């Protein structure tokens, strides 16, 4: 919803955008539509803006209302960045899949790495449904499907929480064992080692070996489940 | 008399939460539908009515709490007793307990926030819903509170009476240098052992070396 | 009786009060101040899963993290003898970027907490902390602590990461899970190309990546950490000076 | 007779003599550091009508301006509680300057005024004095004493530079006669391209390109005013040695 | 007799301001037609002679400076009365109106200059008119007065006589750091003015101070 | 008794030449065929060999070092005579002696070595042969020896005994922060301390009287 604000000039003499079209202005959750169109890269491109050598197809929308599933431009799937010549045309499309009900402005968008976004036309799309409901999925390389839209999310929080609560713990030990001011006080007299003596160290000695052996096991059982992952894609 | 009273904090942890679980709850409402044009009239009477709002009344409440404090200072304040110390020691580190719950929400909630509403627009300007609630609010209030804890001390501990704790000093001016990059102020450690010091001081031999052992 | 309290009740219902107050107050505090540092330098590549690579994120990440682990442990350690420094400040950050991935990146914009998870710091905050607890000593610390720090992020952070690394085909490209996510819930100012992440070079050999990134974080962190033990120690500072 | 001095008029008019000698002395001086230190950085911008833009020059001018004025009070005002510091150090700068552009930039190689005119800076080192006479404090000078400084550099120049932004078409372009003053009064070694001056962004939004510029400058002056007090400090430094 | 003088002062600053009015003059006459071309034989006759001269006659008056007032430094110089103290103070205050005003000519009025003159050329070497003056005499010329001061106050005031004042040391040897960029600052005179204004406030009693001056 | 023995020091600096001229001529041998291919088994058993071998040889010779040193450390250190002191002043020079040989070959010979080494290869991993020899052979060979001298300092002689040398603290941990891309000139500050001691120990008569 920017744009308006963008500088009148460079919002002129950069992408042109022609032909622009939504599949459809009203969808359901979980229903596909696509954004599209063409874009023309102005041949006298301003100082401002770095050359749009590394850019980036976008859809200009307030966070995943709408998740998108594929998207082309210059006849390329384009998840990663893509390189615009100056002076060419570029058509482009953008499968999109509604996940938020409500009525969304949803723009056509390229982002220039020396220069920021370039905002296309947007429209209007009502989407209907219960957000509950939205649901992705998605393919792996073995075969089996996953819903993106809460895989994973619980083996994140199994780590998570029980390490926080495990500092925590740690924390409240020390703090009651010892007290904040009666420590500062015997630190501040001399003693000090009245605060801390073996066993003290025993007891810090066996939860970081507990530690260890937590991380080494937690390790190796994620790397049985998941033994064949790669490295994320980037380029 | 009570050398712990504690209402005082329940009231500013209370009034503070709240106000900002207000303010959580109401940017969820008027985020979304509100604040994504920043041309539209909606964004005026929403957001723009917040920000001019809260920061003529902010610099008023900052001066204001600052006034009353050096007003009620204690003009004999090295005639203090150990018991009315120690109970303003204690006023002290509510004030600071305080201090650490602004200093949460407005470093904390309200900064990282802003991190994820970039994703979510593209701007019109830089007073959008999040910088609103972040630059100015969140922040300045936890700027007026570390200016009232070092006044309240100031004005009522002979310790931070005479002279200026430097551990304090940098508490209550960091914040007006937090406003470029957009050094830190963990300056809370010398004056928590600053209060330390006194409570030291005030449990006799007995109390001490003896009691808590 | 023992003044300025009435009797040993007053006494120990204060302290043990008092003791409370300061705990919370410093415990954020620290978090803050910790989570502006952290959010404004390590960014970043903790807010994403599609920056959570193998050789920027396990690099900048230990490095920019170790600051405030070290500087609290300065007051803990030094004043109290006290030995959760690293914990103490490596807790509040989780608790606050989490309650903010939580109630703000989804609560508030909806995207998944599989986007937008922290990374785990606990176990290496704890292994800084018992370095400190065994031996007595800060240069210790600084040297093996700090090591232990940086090899045990990546392995400490694996079994969070592991699942979104299978991979997919889409559109006859290879993804990893983690890109997809980025992917499909789409943020309006995150092109694929400002990631930072390893793209490849003509000087990897191996296979090594990680284990360079590793050792990388872990000897820079040993510099930082001496640098911000005794930052920790001038923050501490007590002078009262004169005039302004 | 008061010894050193045989008289009471040779004590008092020896005072008033050496006061004198001391101002005068310390007037330039001050303004040779402050000349030299403010040419080689802030340039350059102040040179060249051309060059006064809307993002750059009310950014390095303010902050690098704000430098000897800071320093310049914490010798006036901590010795002498002499309130004029900052204008004492800007009206020098500023003398210097005129005197240059007019006995050298003109009269040696008839450049026109109008091309080469300096900055204005003595009402923000107003403010910034006033500032310190009010508050007696230069912890408040360094805050609103110095956001005061960034806030009030384009207004108080504005009345010296609006005359040259009126617009002219040459050959089908639009130009300032700012642009056409510098473009006819032909500078060997000063070609369009090295400005370096606002040309746009895909970011600015608005509108808000000078005062987003005004209290940018007005914040990071505050940094730099606290770092050139101090060292105004250290600079007065009375310190004896025993060696070289 | 007299403790303020002044007689020294008006000489140097007479002396200097008068010297750079000629130098500047000669160079509106020789800087157009003779400091153009730097590889024409007129440029040899016109400014390579200036560059030739200044650099070892600059260079013999700063030493020649120098070890006159060693070896004219009171040999006794703890003995000094209040009145000759005061004097000699009065003296020194003298040498530094006239550092400033060097220091005025040197580092503003042909710096700055400089500035106008790369836009009027585009060189055939580092010795330009400009250079010449600037960085070859101006500079040199503030410089040897600043340490003239600095032995001043060394050979005649006790203050300055045992140790070294620092902010001074600064003062005399940061000019030499200056022909670093191009490619810190001296306002180290800061220090030895309140140096000077401690031993005043000394040398005048209890009585024209507290009373006197109020 | 005798205050200078030197039999330590020869051991050491005999020991420590020898040793390297081994290496150094078995890294000519096994260099050129056997260390250019880091996928080669040649490569396992004349380089990786002693990757293996020296890492954990190198940290049980370093704690051993630091422990006995420890525990044969004189427990009433302040009782010391003169003499005693004397002998154990140059007992720590000889220390120093072999630190400073151990400091010439890991930080100058094998370092700069592996300068000419990178323009013999294009690198298969970076257990080269250099930096097998280099950073995990030579370097914690100095480093062994620099916390020997720090130890026989602390355990032996009152001034090191109490308190923490800065220099010699500098010294003898500044070598774990060169695995890193400071400088360890920080036994400028030990011998200072030593000559100290030195112009102490021999009385006004030695000194200003017979040394003049
Ligand atoms: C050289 C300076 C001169 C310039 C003048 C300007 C002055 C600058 C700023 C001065 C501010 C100093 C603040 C310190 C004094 C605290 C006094 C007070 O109000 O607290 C009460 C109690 O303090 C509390 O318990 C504080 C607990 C923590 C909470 C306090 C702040 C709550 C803020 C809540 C959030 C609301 C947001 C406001 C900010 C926008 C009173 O305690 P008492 O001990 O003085 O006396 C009690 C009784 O009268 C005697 O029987
Ligand atoms: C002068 C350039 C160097 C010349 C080359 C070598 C020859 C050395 C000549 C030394 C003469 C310099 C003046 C030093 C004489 C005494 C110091 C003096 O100047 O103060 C007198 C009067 O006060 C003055 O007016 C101070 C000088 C004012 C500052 C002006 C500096 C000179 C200007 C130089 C300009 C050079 C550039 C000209 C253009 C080319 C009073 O003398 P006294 O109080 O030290 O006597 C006590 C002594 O123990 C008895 O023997
Ligand atoms: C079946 C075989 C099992 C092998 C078991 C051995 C395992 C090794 C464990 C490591 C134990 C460490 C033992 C080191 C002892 C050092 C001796 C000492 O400190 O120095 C003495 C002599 O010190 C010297 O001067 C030596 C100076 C040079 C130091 C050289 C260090 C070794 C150099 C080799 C480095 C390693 C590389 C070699 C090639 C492999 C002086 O001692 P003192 O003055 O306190 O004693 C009093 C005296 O007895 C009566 O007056
Ligand atoms: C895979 C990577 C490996 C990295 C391993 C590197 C480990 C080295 C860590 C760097 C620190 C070395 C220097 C530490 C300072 C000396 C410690 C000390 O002060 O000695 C104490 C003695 O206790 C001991 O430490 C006994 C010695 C055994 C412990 C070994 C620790 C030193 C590390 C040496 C191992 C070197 C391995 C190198 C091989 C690569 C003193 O006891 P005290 O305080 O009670 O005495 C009072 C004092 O005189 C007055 O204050
Ligand atoms: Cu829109
Ligand atoms: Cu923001
Ligand atoms: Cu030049
Ligand atoms: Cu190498």
């Amino acid at each position: 919803h920017g744009e308006k604000s963008q500088q009148a000039f460079l919002r002129m003499r950069t992408l042109n955008w022609y032909d622009v079209q939504w599949s459809k202005t009203t969808v359901n959750v979980n229903e596909e539509m696509v954004l599209s169109g063409k874009v023309h890269v102005f041949s006298a491109w301003p100082q401002a803006v770095a050359n749009p050598r590394v850019s980036f197809l976008n859809a200009g929308e307030p966070g995943p209302v709408l998740v998108r599933t594929a998207q082309f431009i210059g006849e390329q799937f384009a998840p990663r960045s893509v390189s615009l010549e100056i002076g060419k045309d570029y058509a482009f499309s953008i499968n999109l899949r509604g996940r938020r009900a409500g009525r969304w402005h949803v723009h056509a968008q390229i982002n220039v790495e020396g220069g920021g976004p370039i905002i296309g036309p947007g429209q209007w799309i009502e989407i209907k449904g219960d957000m509950k409901d939205f649901t992705d999925p998605v393919t792996l390389l073995d075969g089996s499907t996953v819903d993106l839209e809460h895989y994973g999310i619980s083996r994140v929080y199994a780590w998570h929480l029980p390490w926080m609560a495990v500092g925590a713990a740690w924390i409240f030990f020390w703090f009651v064992r010892k007290g904040i001011i009666t420590s500062y006080i015997r630190v501040a007299e001399g003693k000090a080692d009245d605060v801390i003596g073996d066993d003290d160290r025993r007891i810090g000695a066996i939860v970081l070996a507990l530690t260890i052996l937590a991380t080494i096991v937690g390790y190796a059982v994620t790397n049985s489940t998941f033994p064949r992952t790669i490295p994320l894609q980037a380029g | 008399e009570s050398v712990v009273d504690l209402r005082g904090m329940w009231i500013g942890l209370v009034l503070l939460n709240v106000f900002y679980l207000i303010v959580r709850i109401y940017e969820q409402v008027f985020g979304w539908r509100a604040g994504l044009d920043s041309f539209a009239p909606e964004f005026q009477t929403y957001w723009m009515s917040i920000l001019w709002t809260e920061i003529p009344l902010e610099l008023v409440s900052g001066l204001g709490l600052a006034g009353y404090l050096w007003k009620t200072r204690d003009r004999n304040v090295d005639a203090v007793t150990p018991r009315e110390e120690m109970r303003r020691l204690v006023v002290l580190v509510q004030w600071l307990v305080v201090y650490g719950i602004a200093i949460y929400w407005g470093a904390s909630f309200f900064t990282e926030q802003d991190g994820t509403w970039h994703m979510t627009v593209i701007r019109d300007t830089d007073f959008t819903p999040s910088h609103i609630i972040e630059f100015y609010m969140s922040y300045p209030i936890y700027s007026v509170i570390a200016v009232g804890a070092f006044f309240y001390a100031k004005t009522r501990i002979p310790y931070f009476a005479h002279g200026y704790s430097l551990a304090f000093l940098i508490v209550a001016i960091g914040p007006f240098m937090i406003i470029p990059n957009v050094w830190m102020a963990l300056g809370v450690f010398g004056v928590v052992l600053q209060i330390l010091m006194r409570i030291h001081a005030l449990v006799g031999k007995e109390g001490v070396k003896l009691l808590t052992e | 009786a023992v003044g300025p309290f009435n009797s040993v009740a007053e006494a120990a219902g204060c302290v043990q009060t008092v003791d409370w107050m300061l705990l919370v107050l410093l415990f954020f505090a620290v978090l803050g101040g910790y989570h502006v540092h952290f959010m404004l330098t390590a960014g970043d590549w903790d807010f994403w899963v599609d920056w959570k690579d193998r050789r920027m994120w396990p690099t900048v990440v230990p490095i920019l993290g170790v600051t405030f682990c070290a500087a609290s442990q300065a007051f803990w350690w030094v004043n109290f003898r006290l030995p959760f420094g690293a914990v103490f400040a490596a807790l509040g950050l989780l608790i606050g970027e989490w309650i903010n991935r939580y109630v703000n990146f989804w609560g508030w914009t909806y995207f998944p907490i599989s986007l937008v998870f922290p990374s785990a710091l606990i176990v290496p905050a704890i292994w800084l902390d018992v370095i400190l607890l065994l031996s007595g000593s800060y240069v210790i610390t600084a040297v093996v602590g700090s090591l232990g720090w940086g090899l045990l992020f990546y392995p400490n952070n694996w079994p969070a990461i592991a699942a979104f690394h299978q991979a997919t085909e889409q559109h006859g490209q290879l993804m990893t899970l983690a890109d997809l996510i980025g992917f499909h819930f789409v943020r309006t100012s995150m092109p694929e190309y400002i990631r930072m992440v390893e793209r490849g070079t003509l000087r990897t050999f191996g296979k090594d990546v990680v284990p360079v990134a590793a050792f990388f974080s872990g000897f820079v962190s040993m510099m930082v950490y001496f640098l911000w033990w005794f930052m920790g120690r001038w923050y501490s500072t007590t002078k009262v000076i004169d005039t302004i």
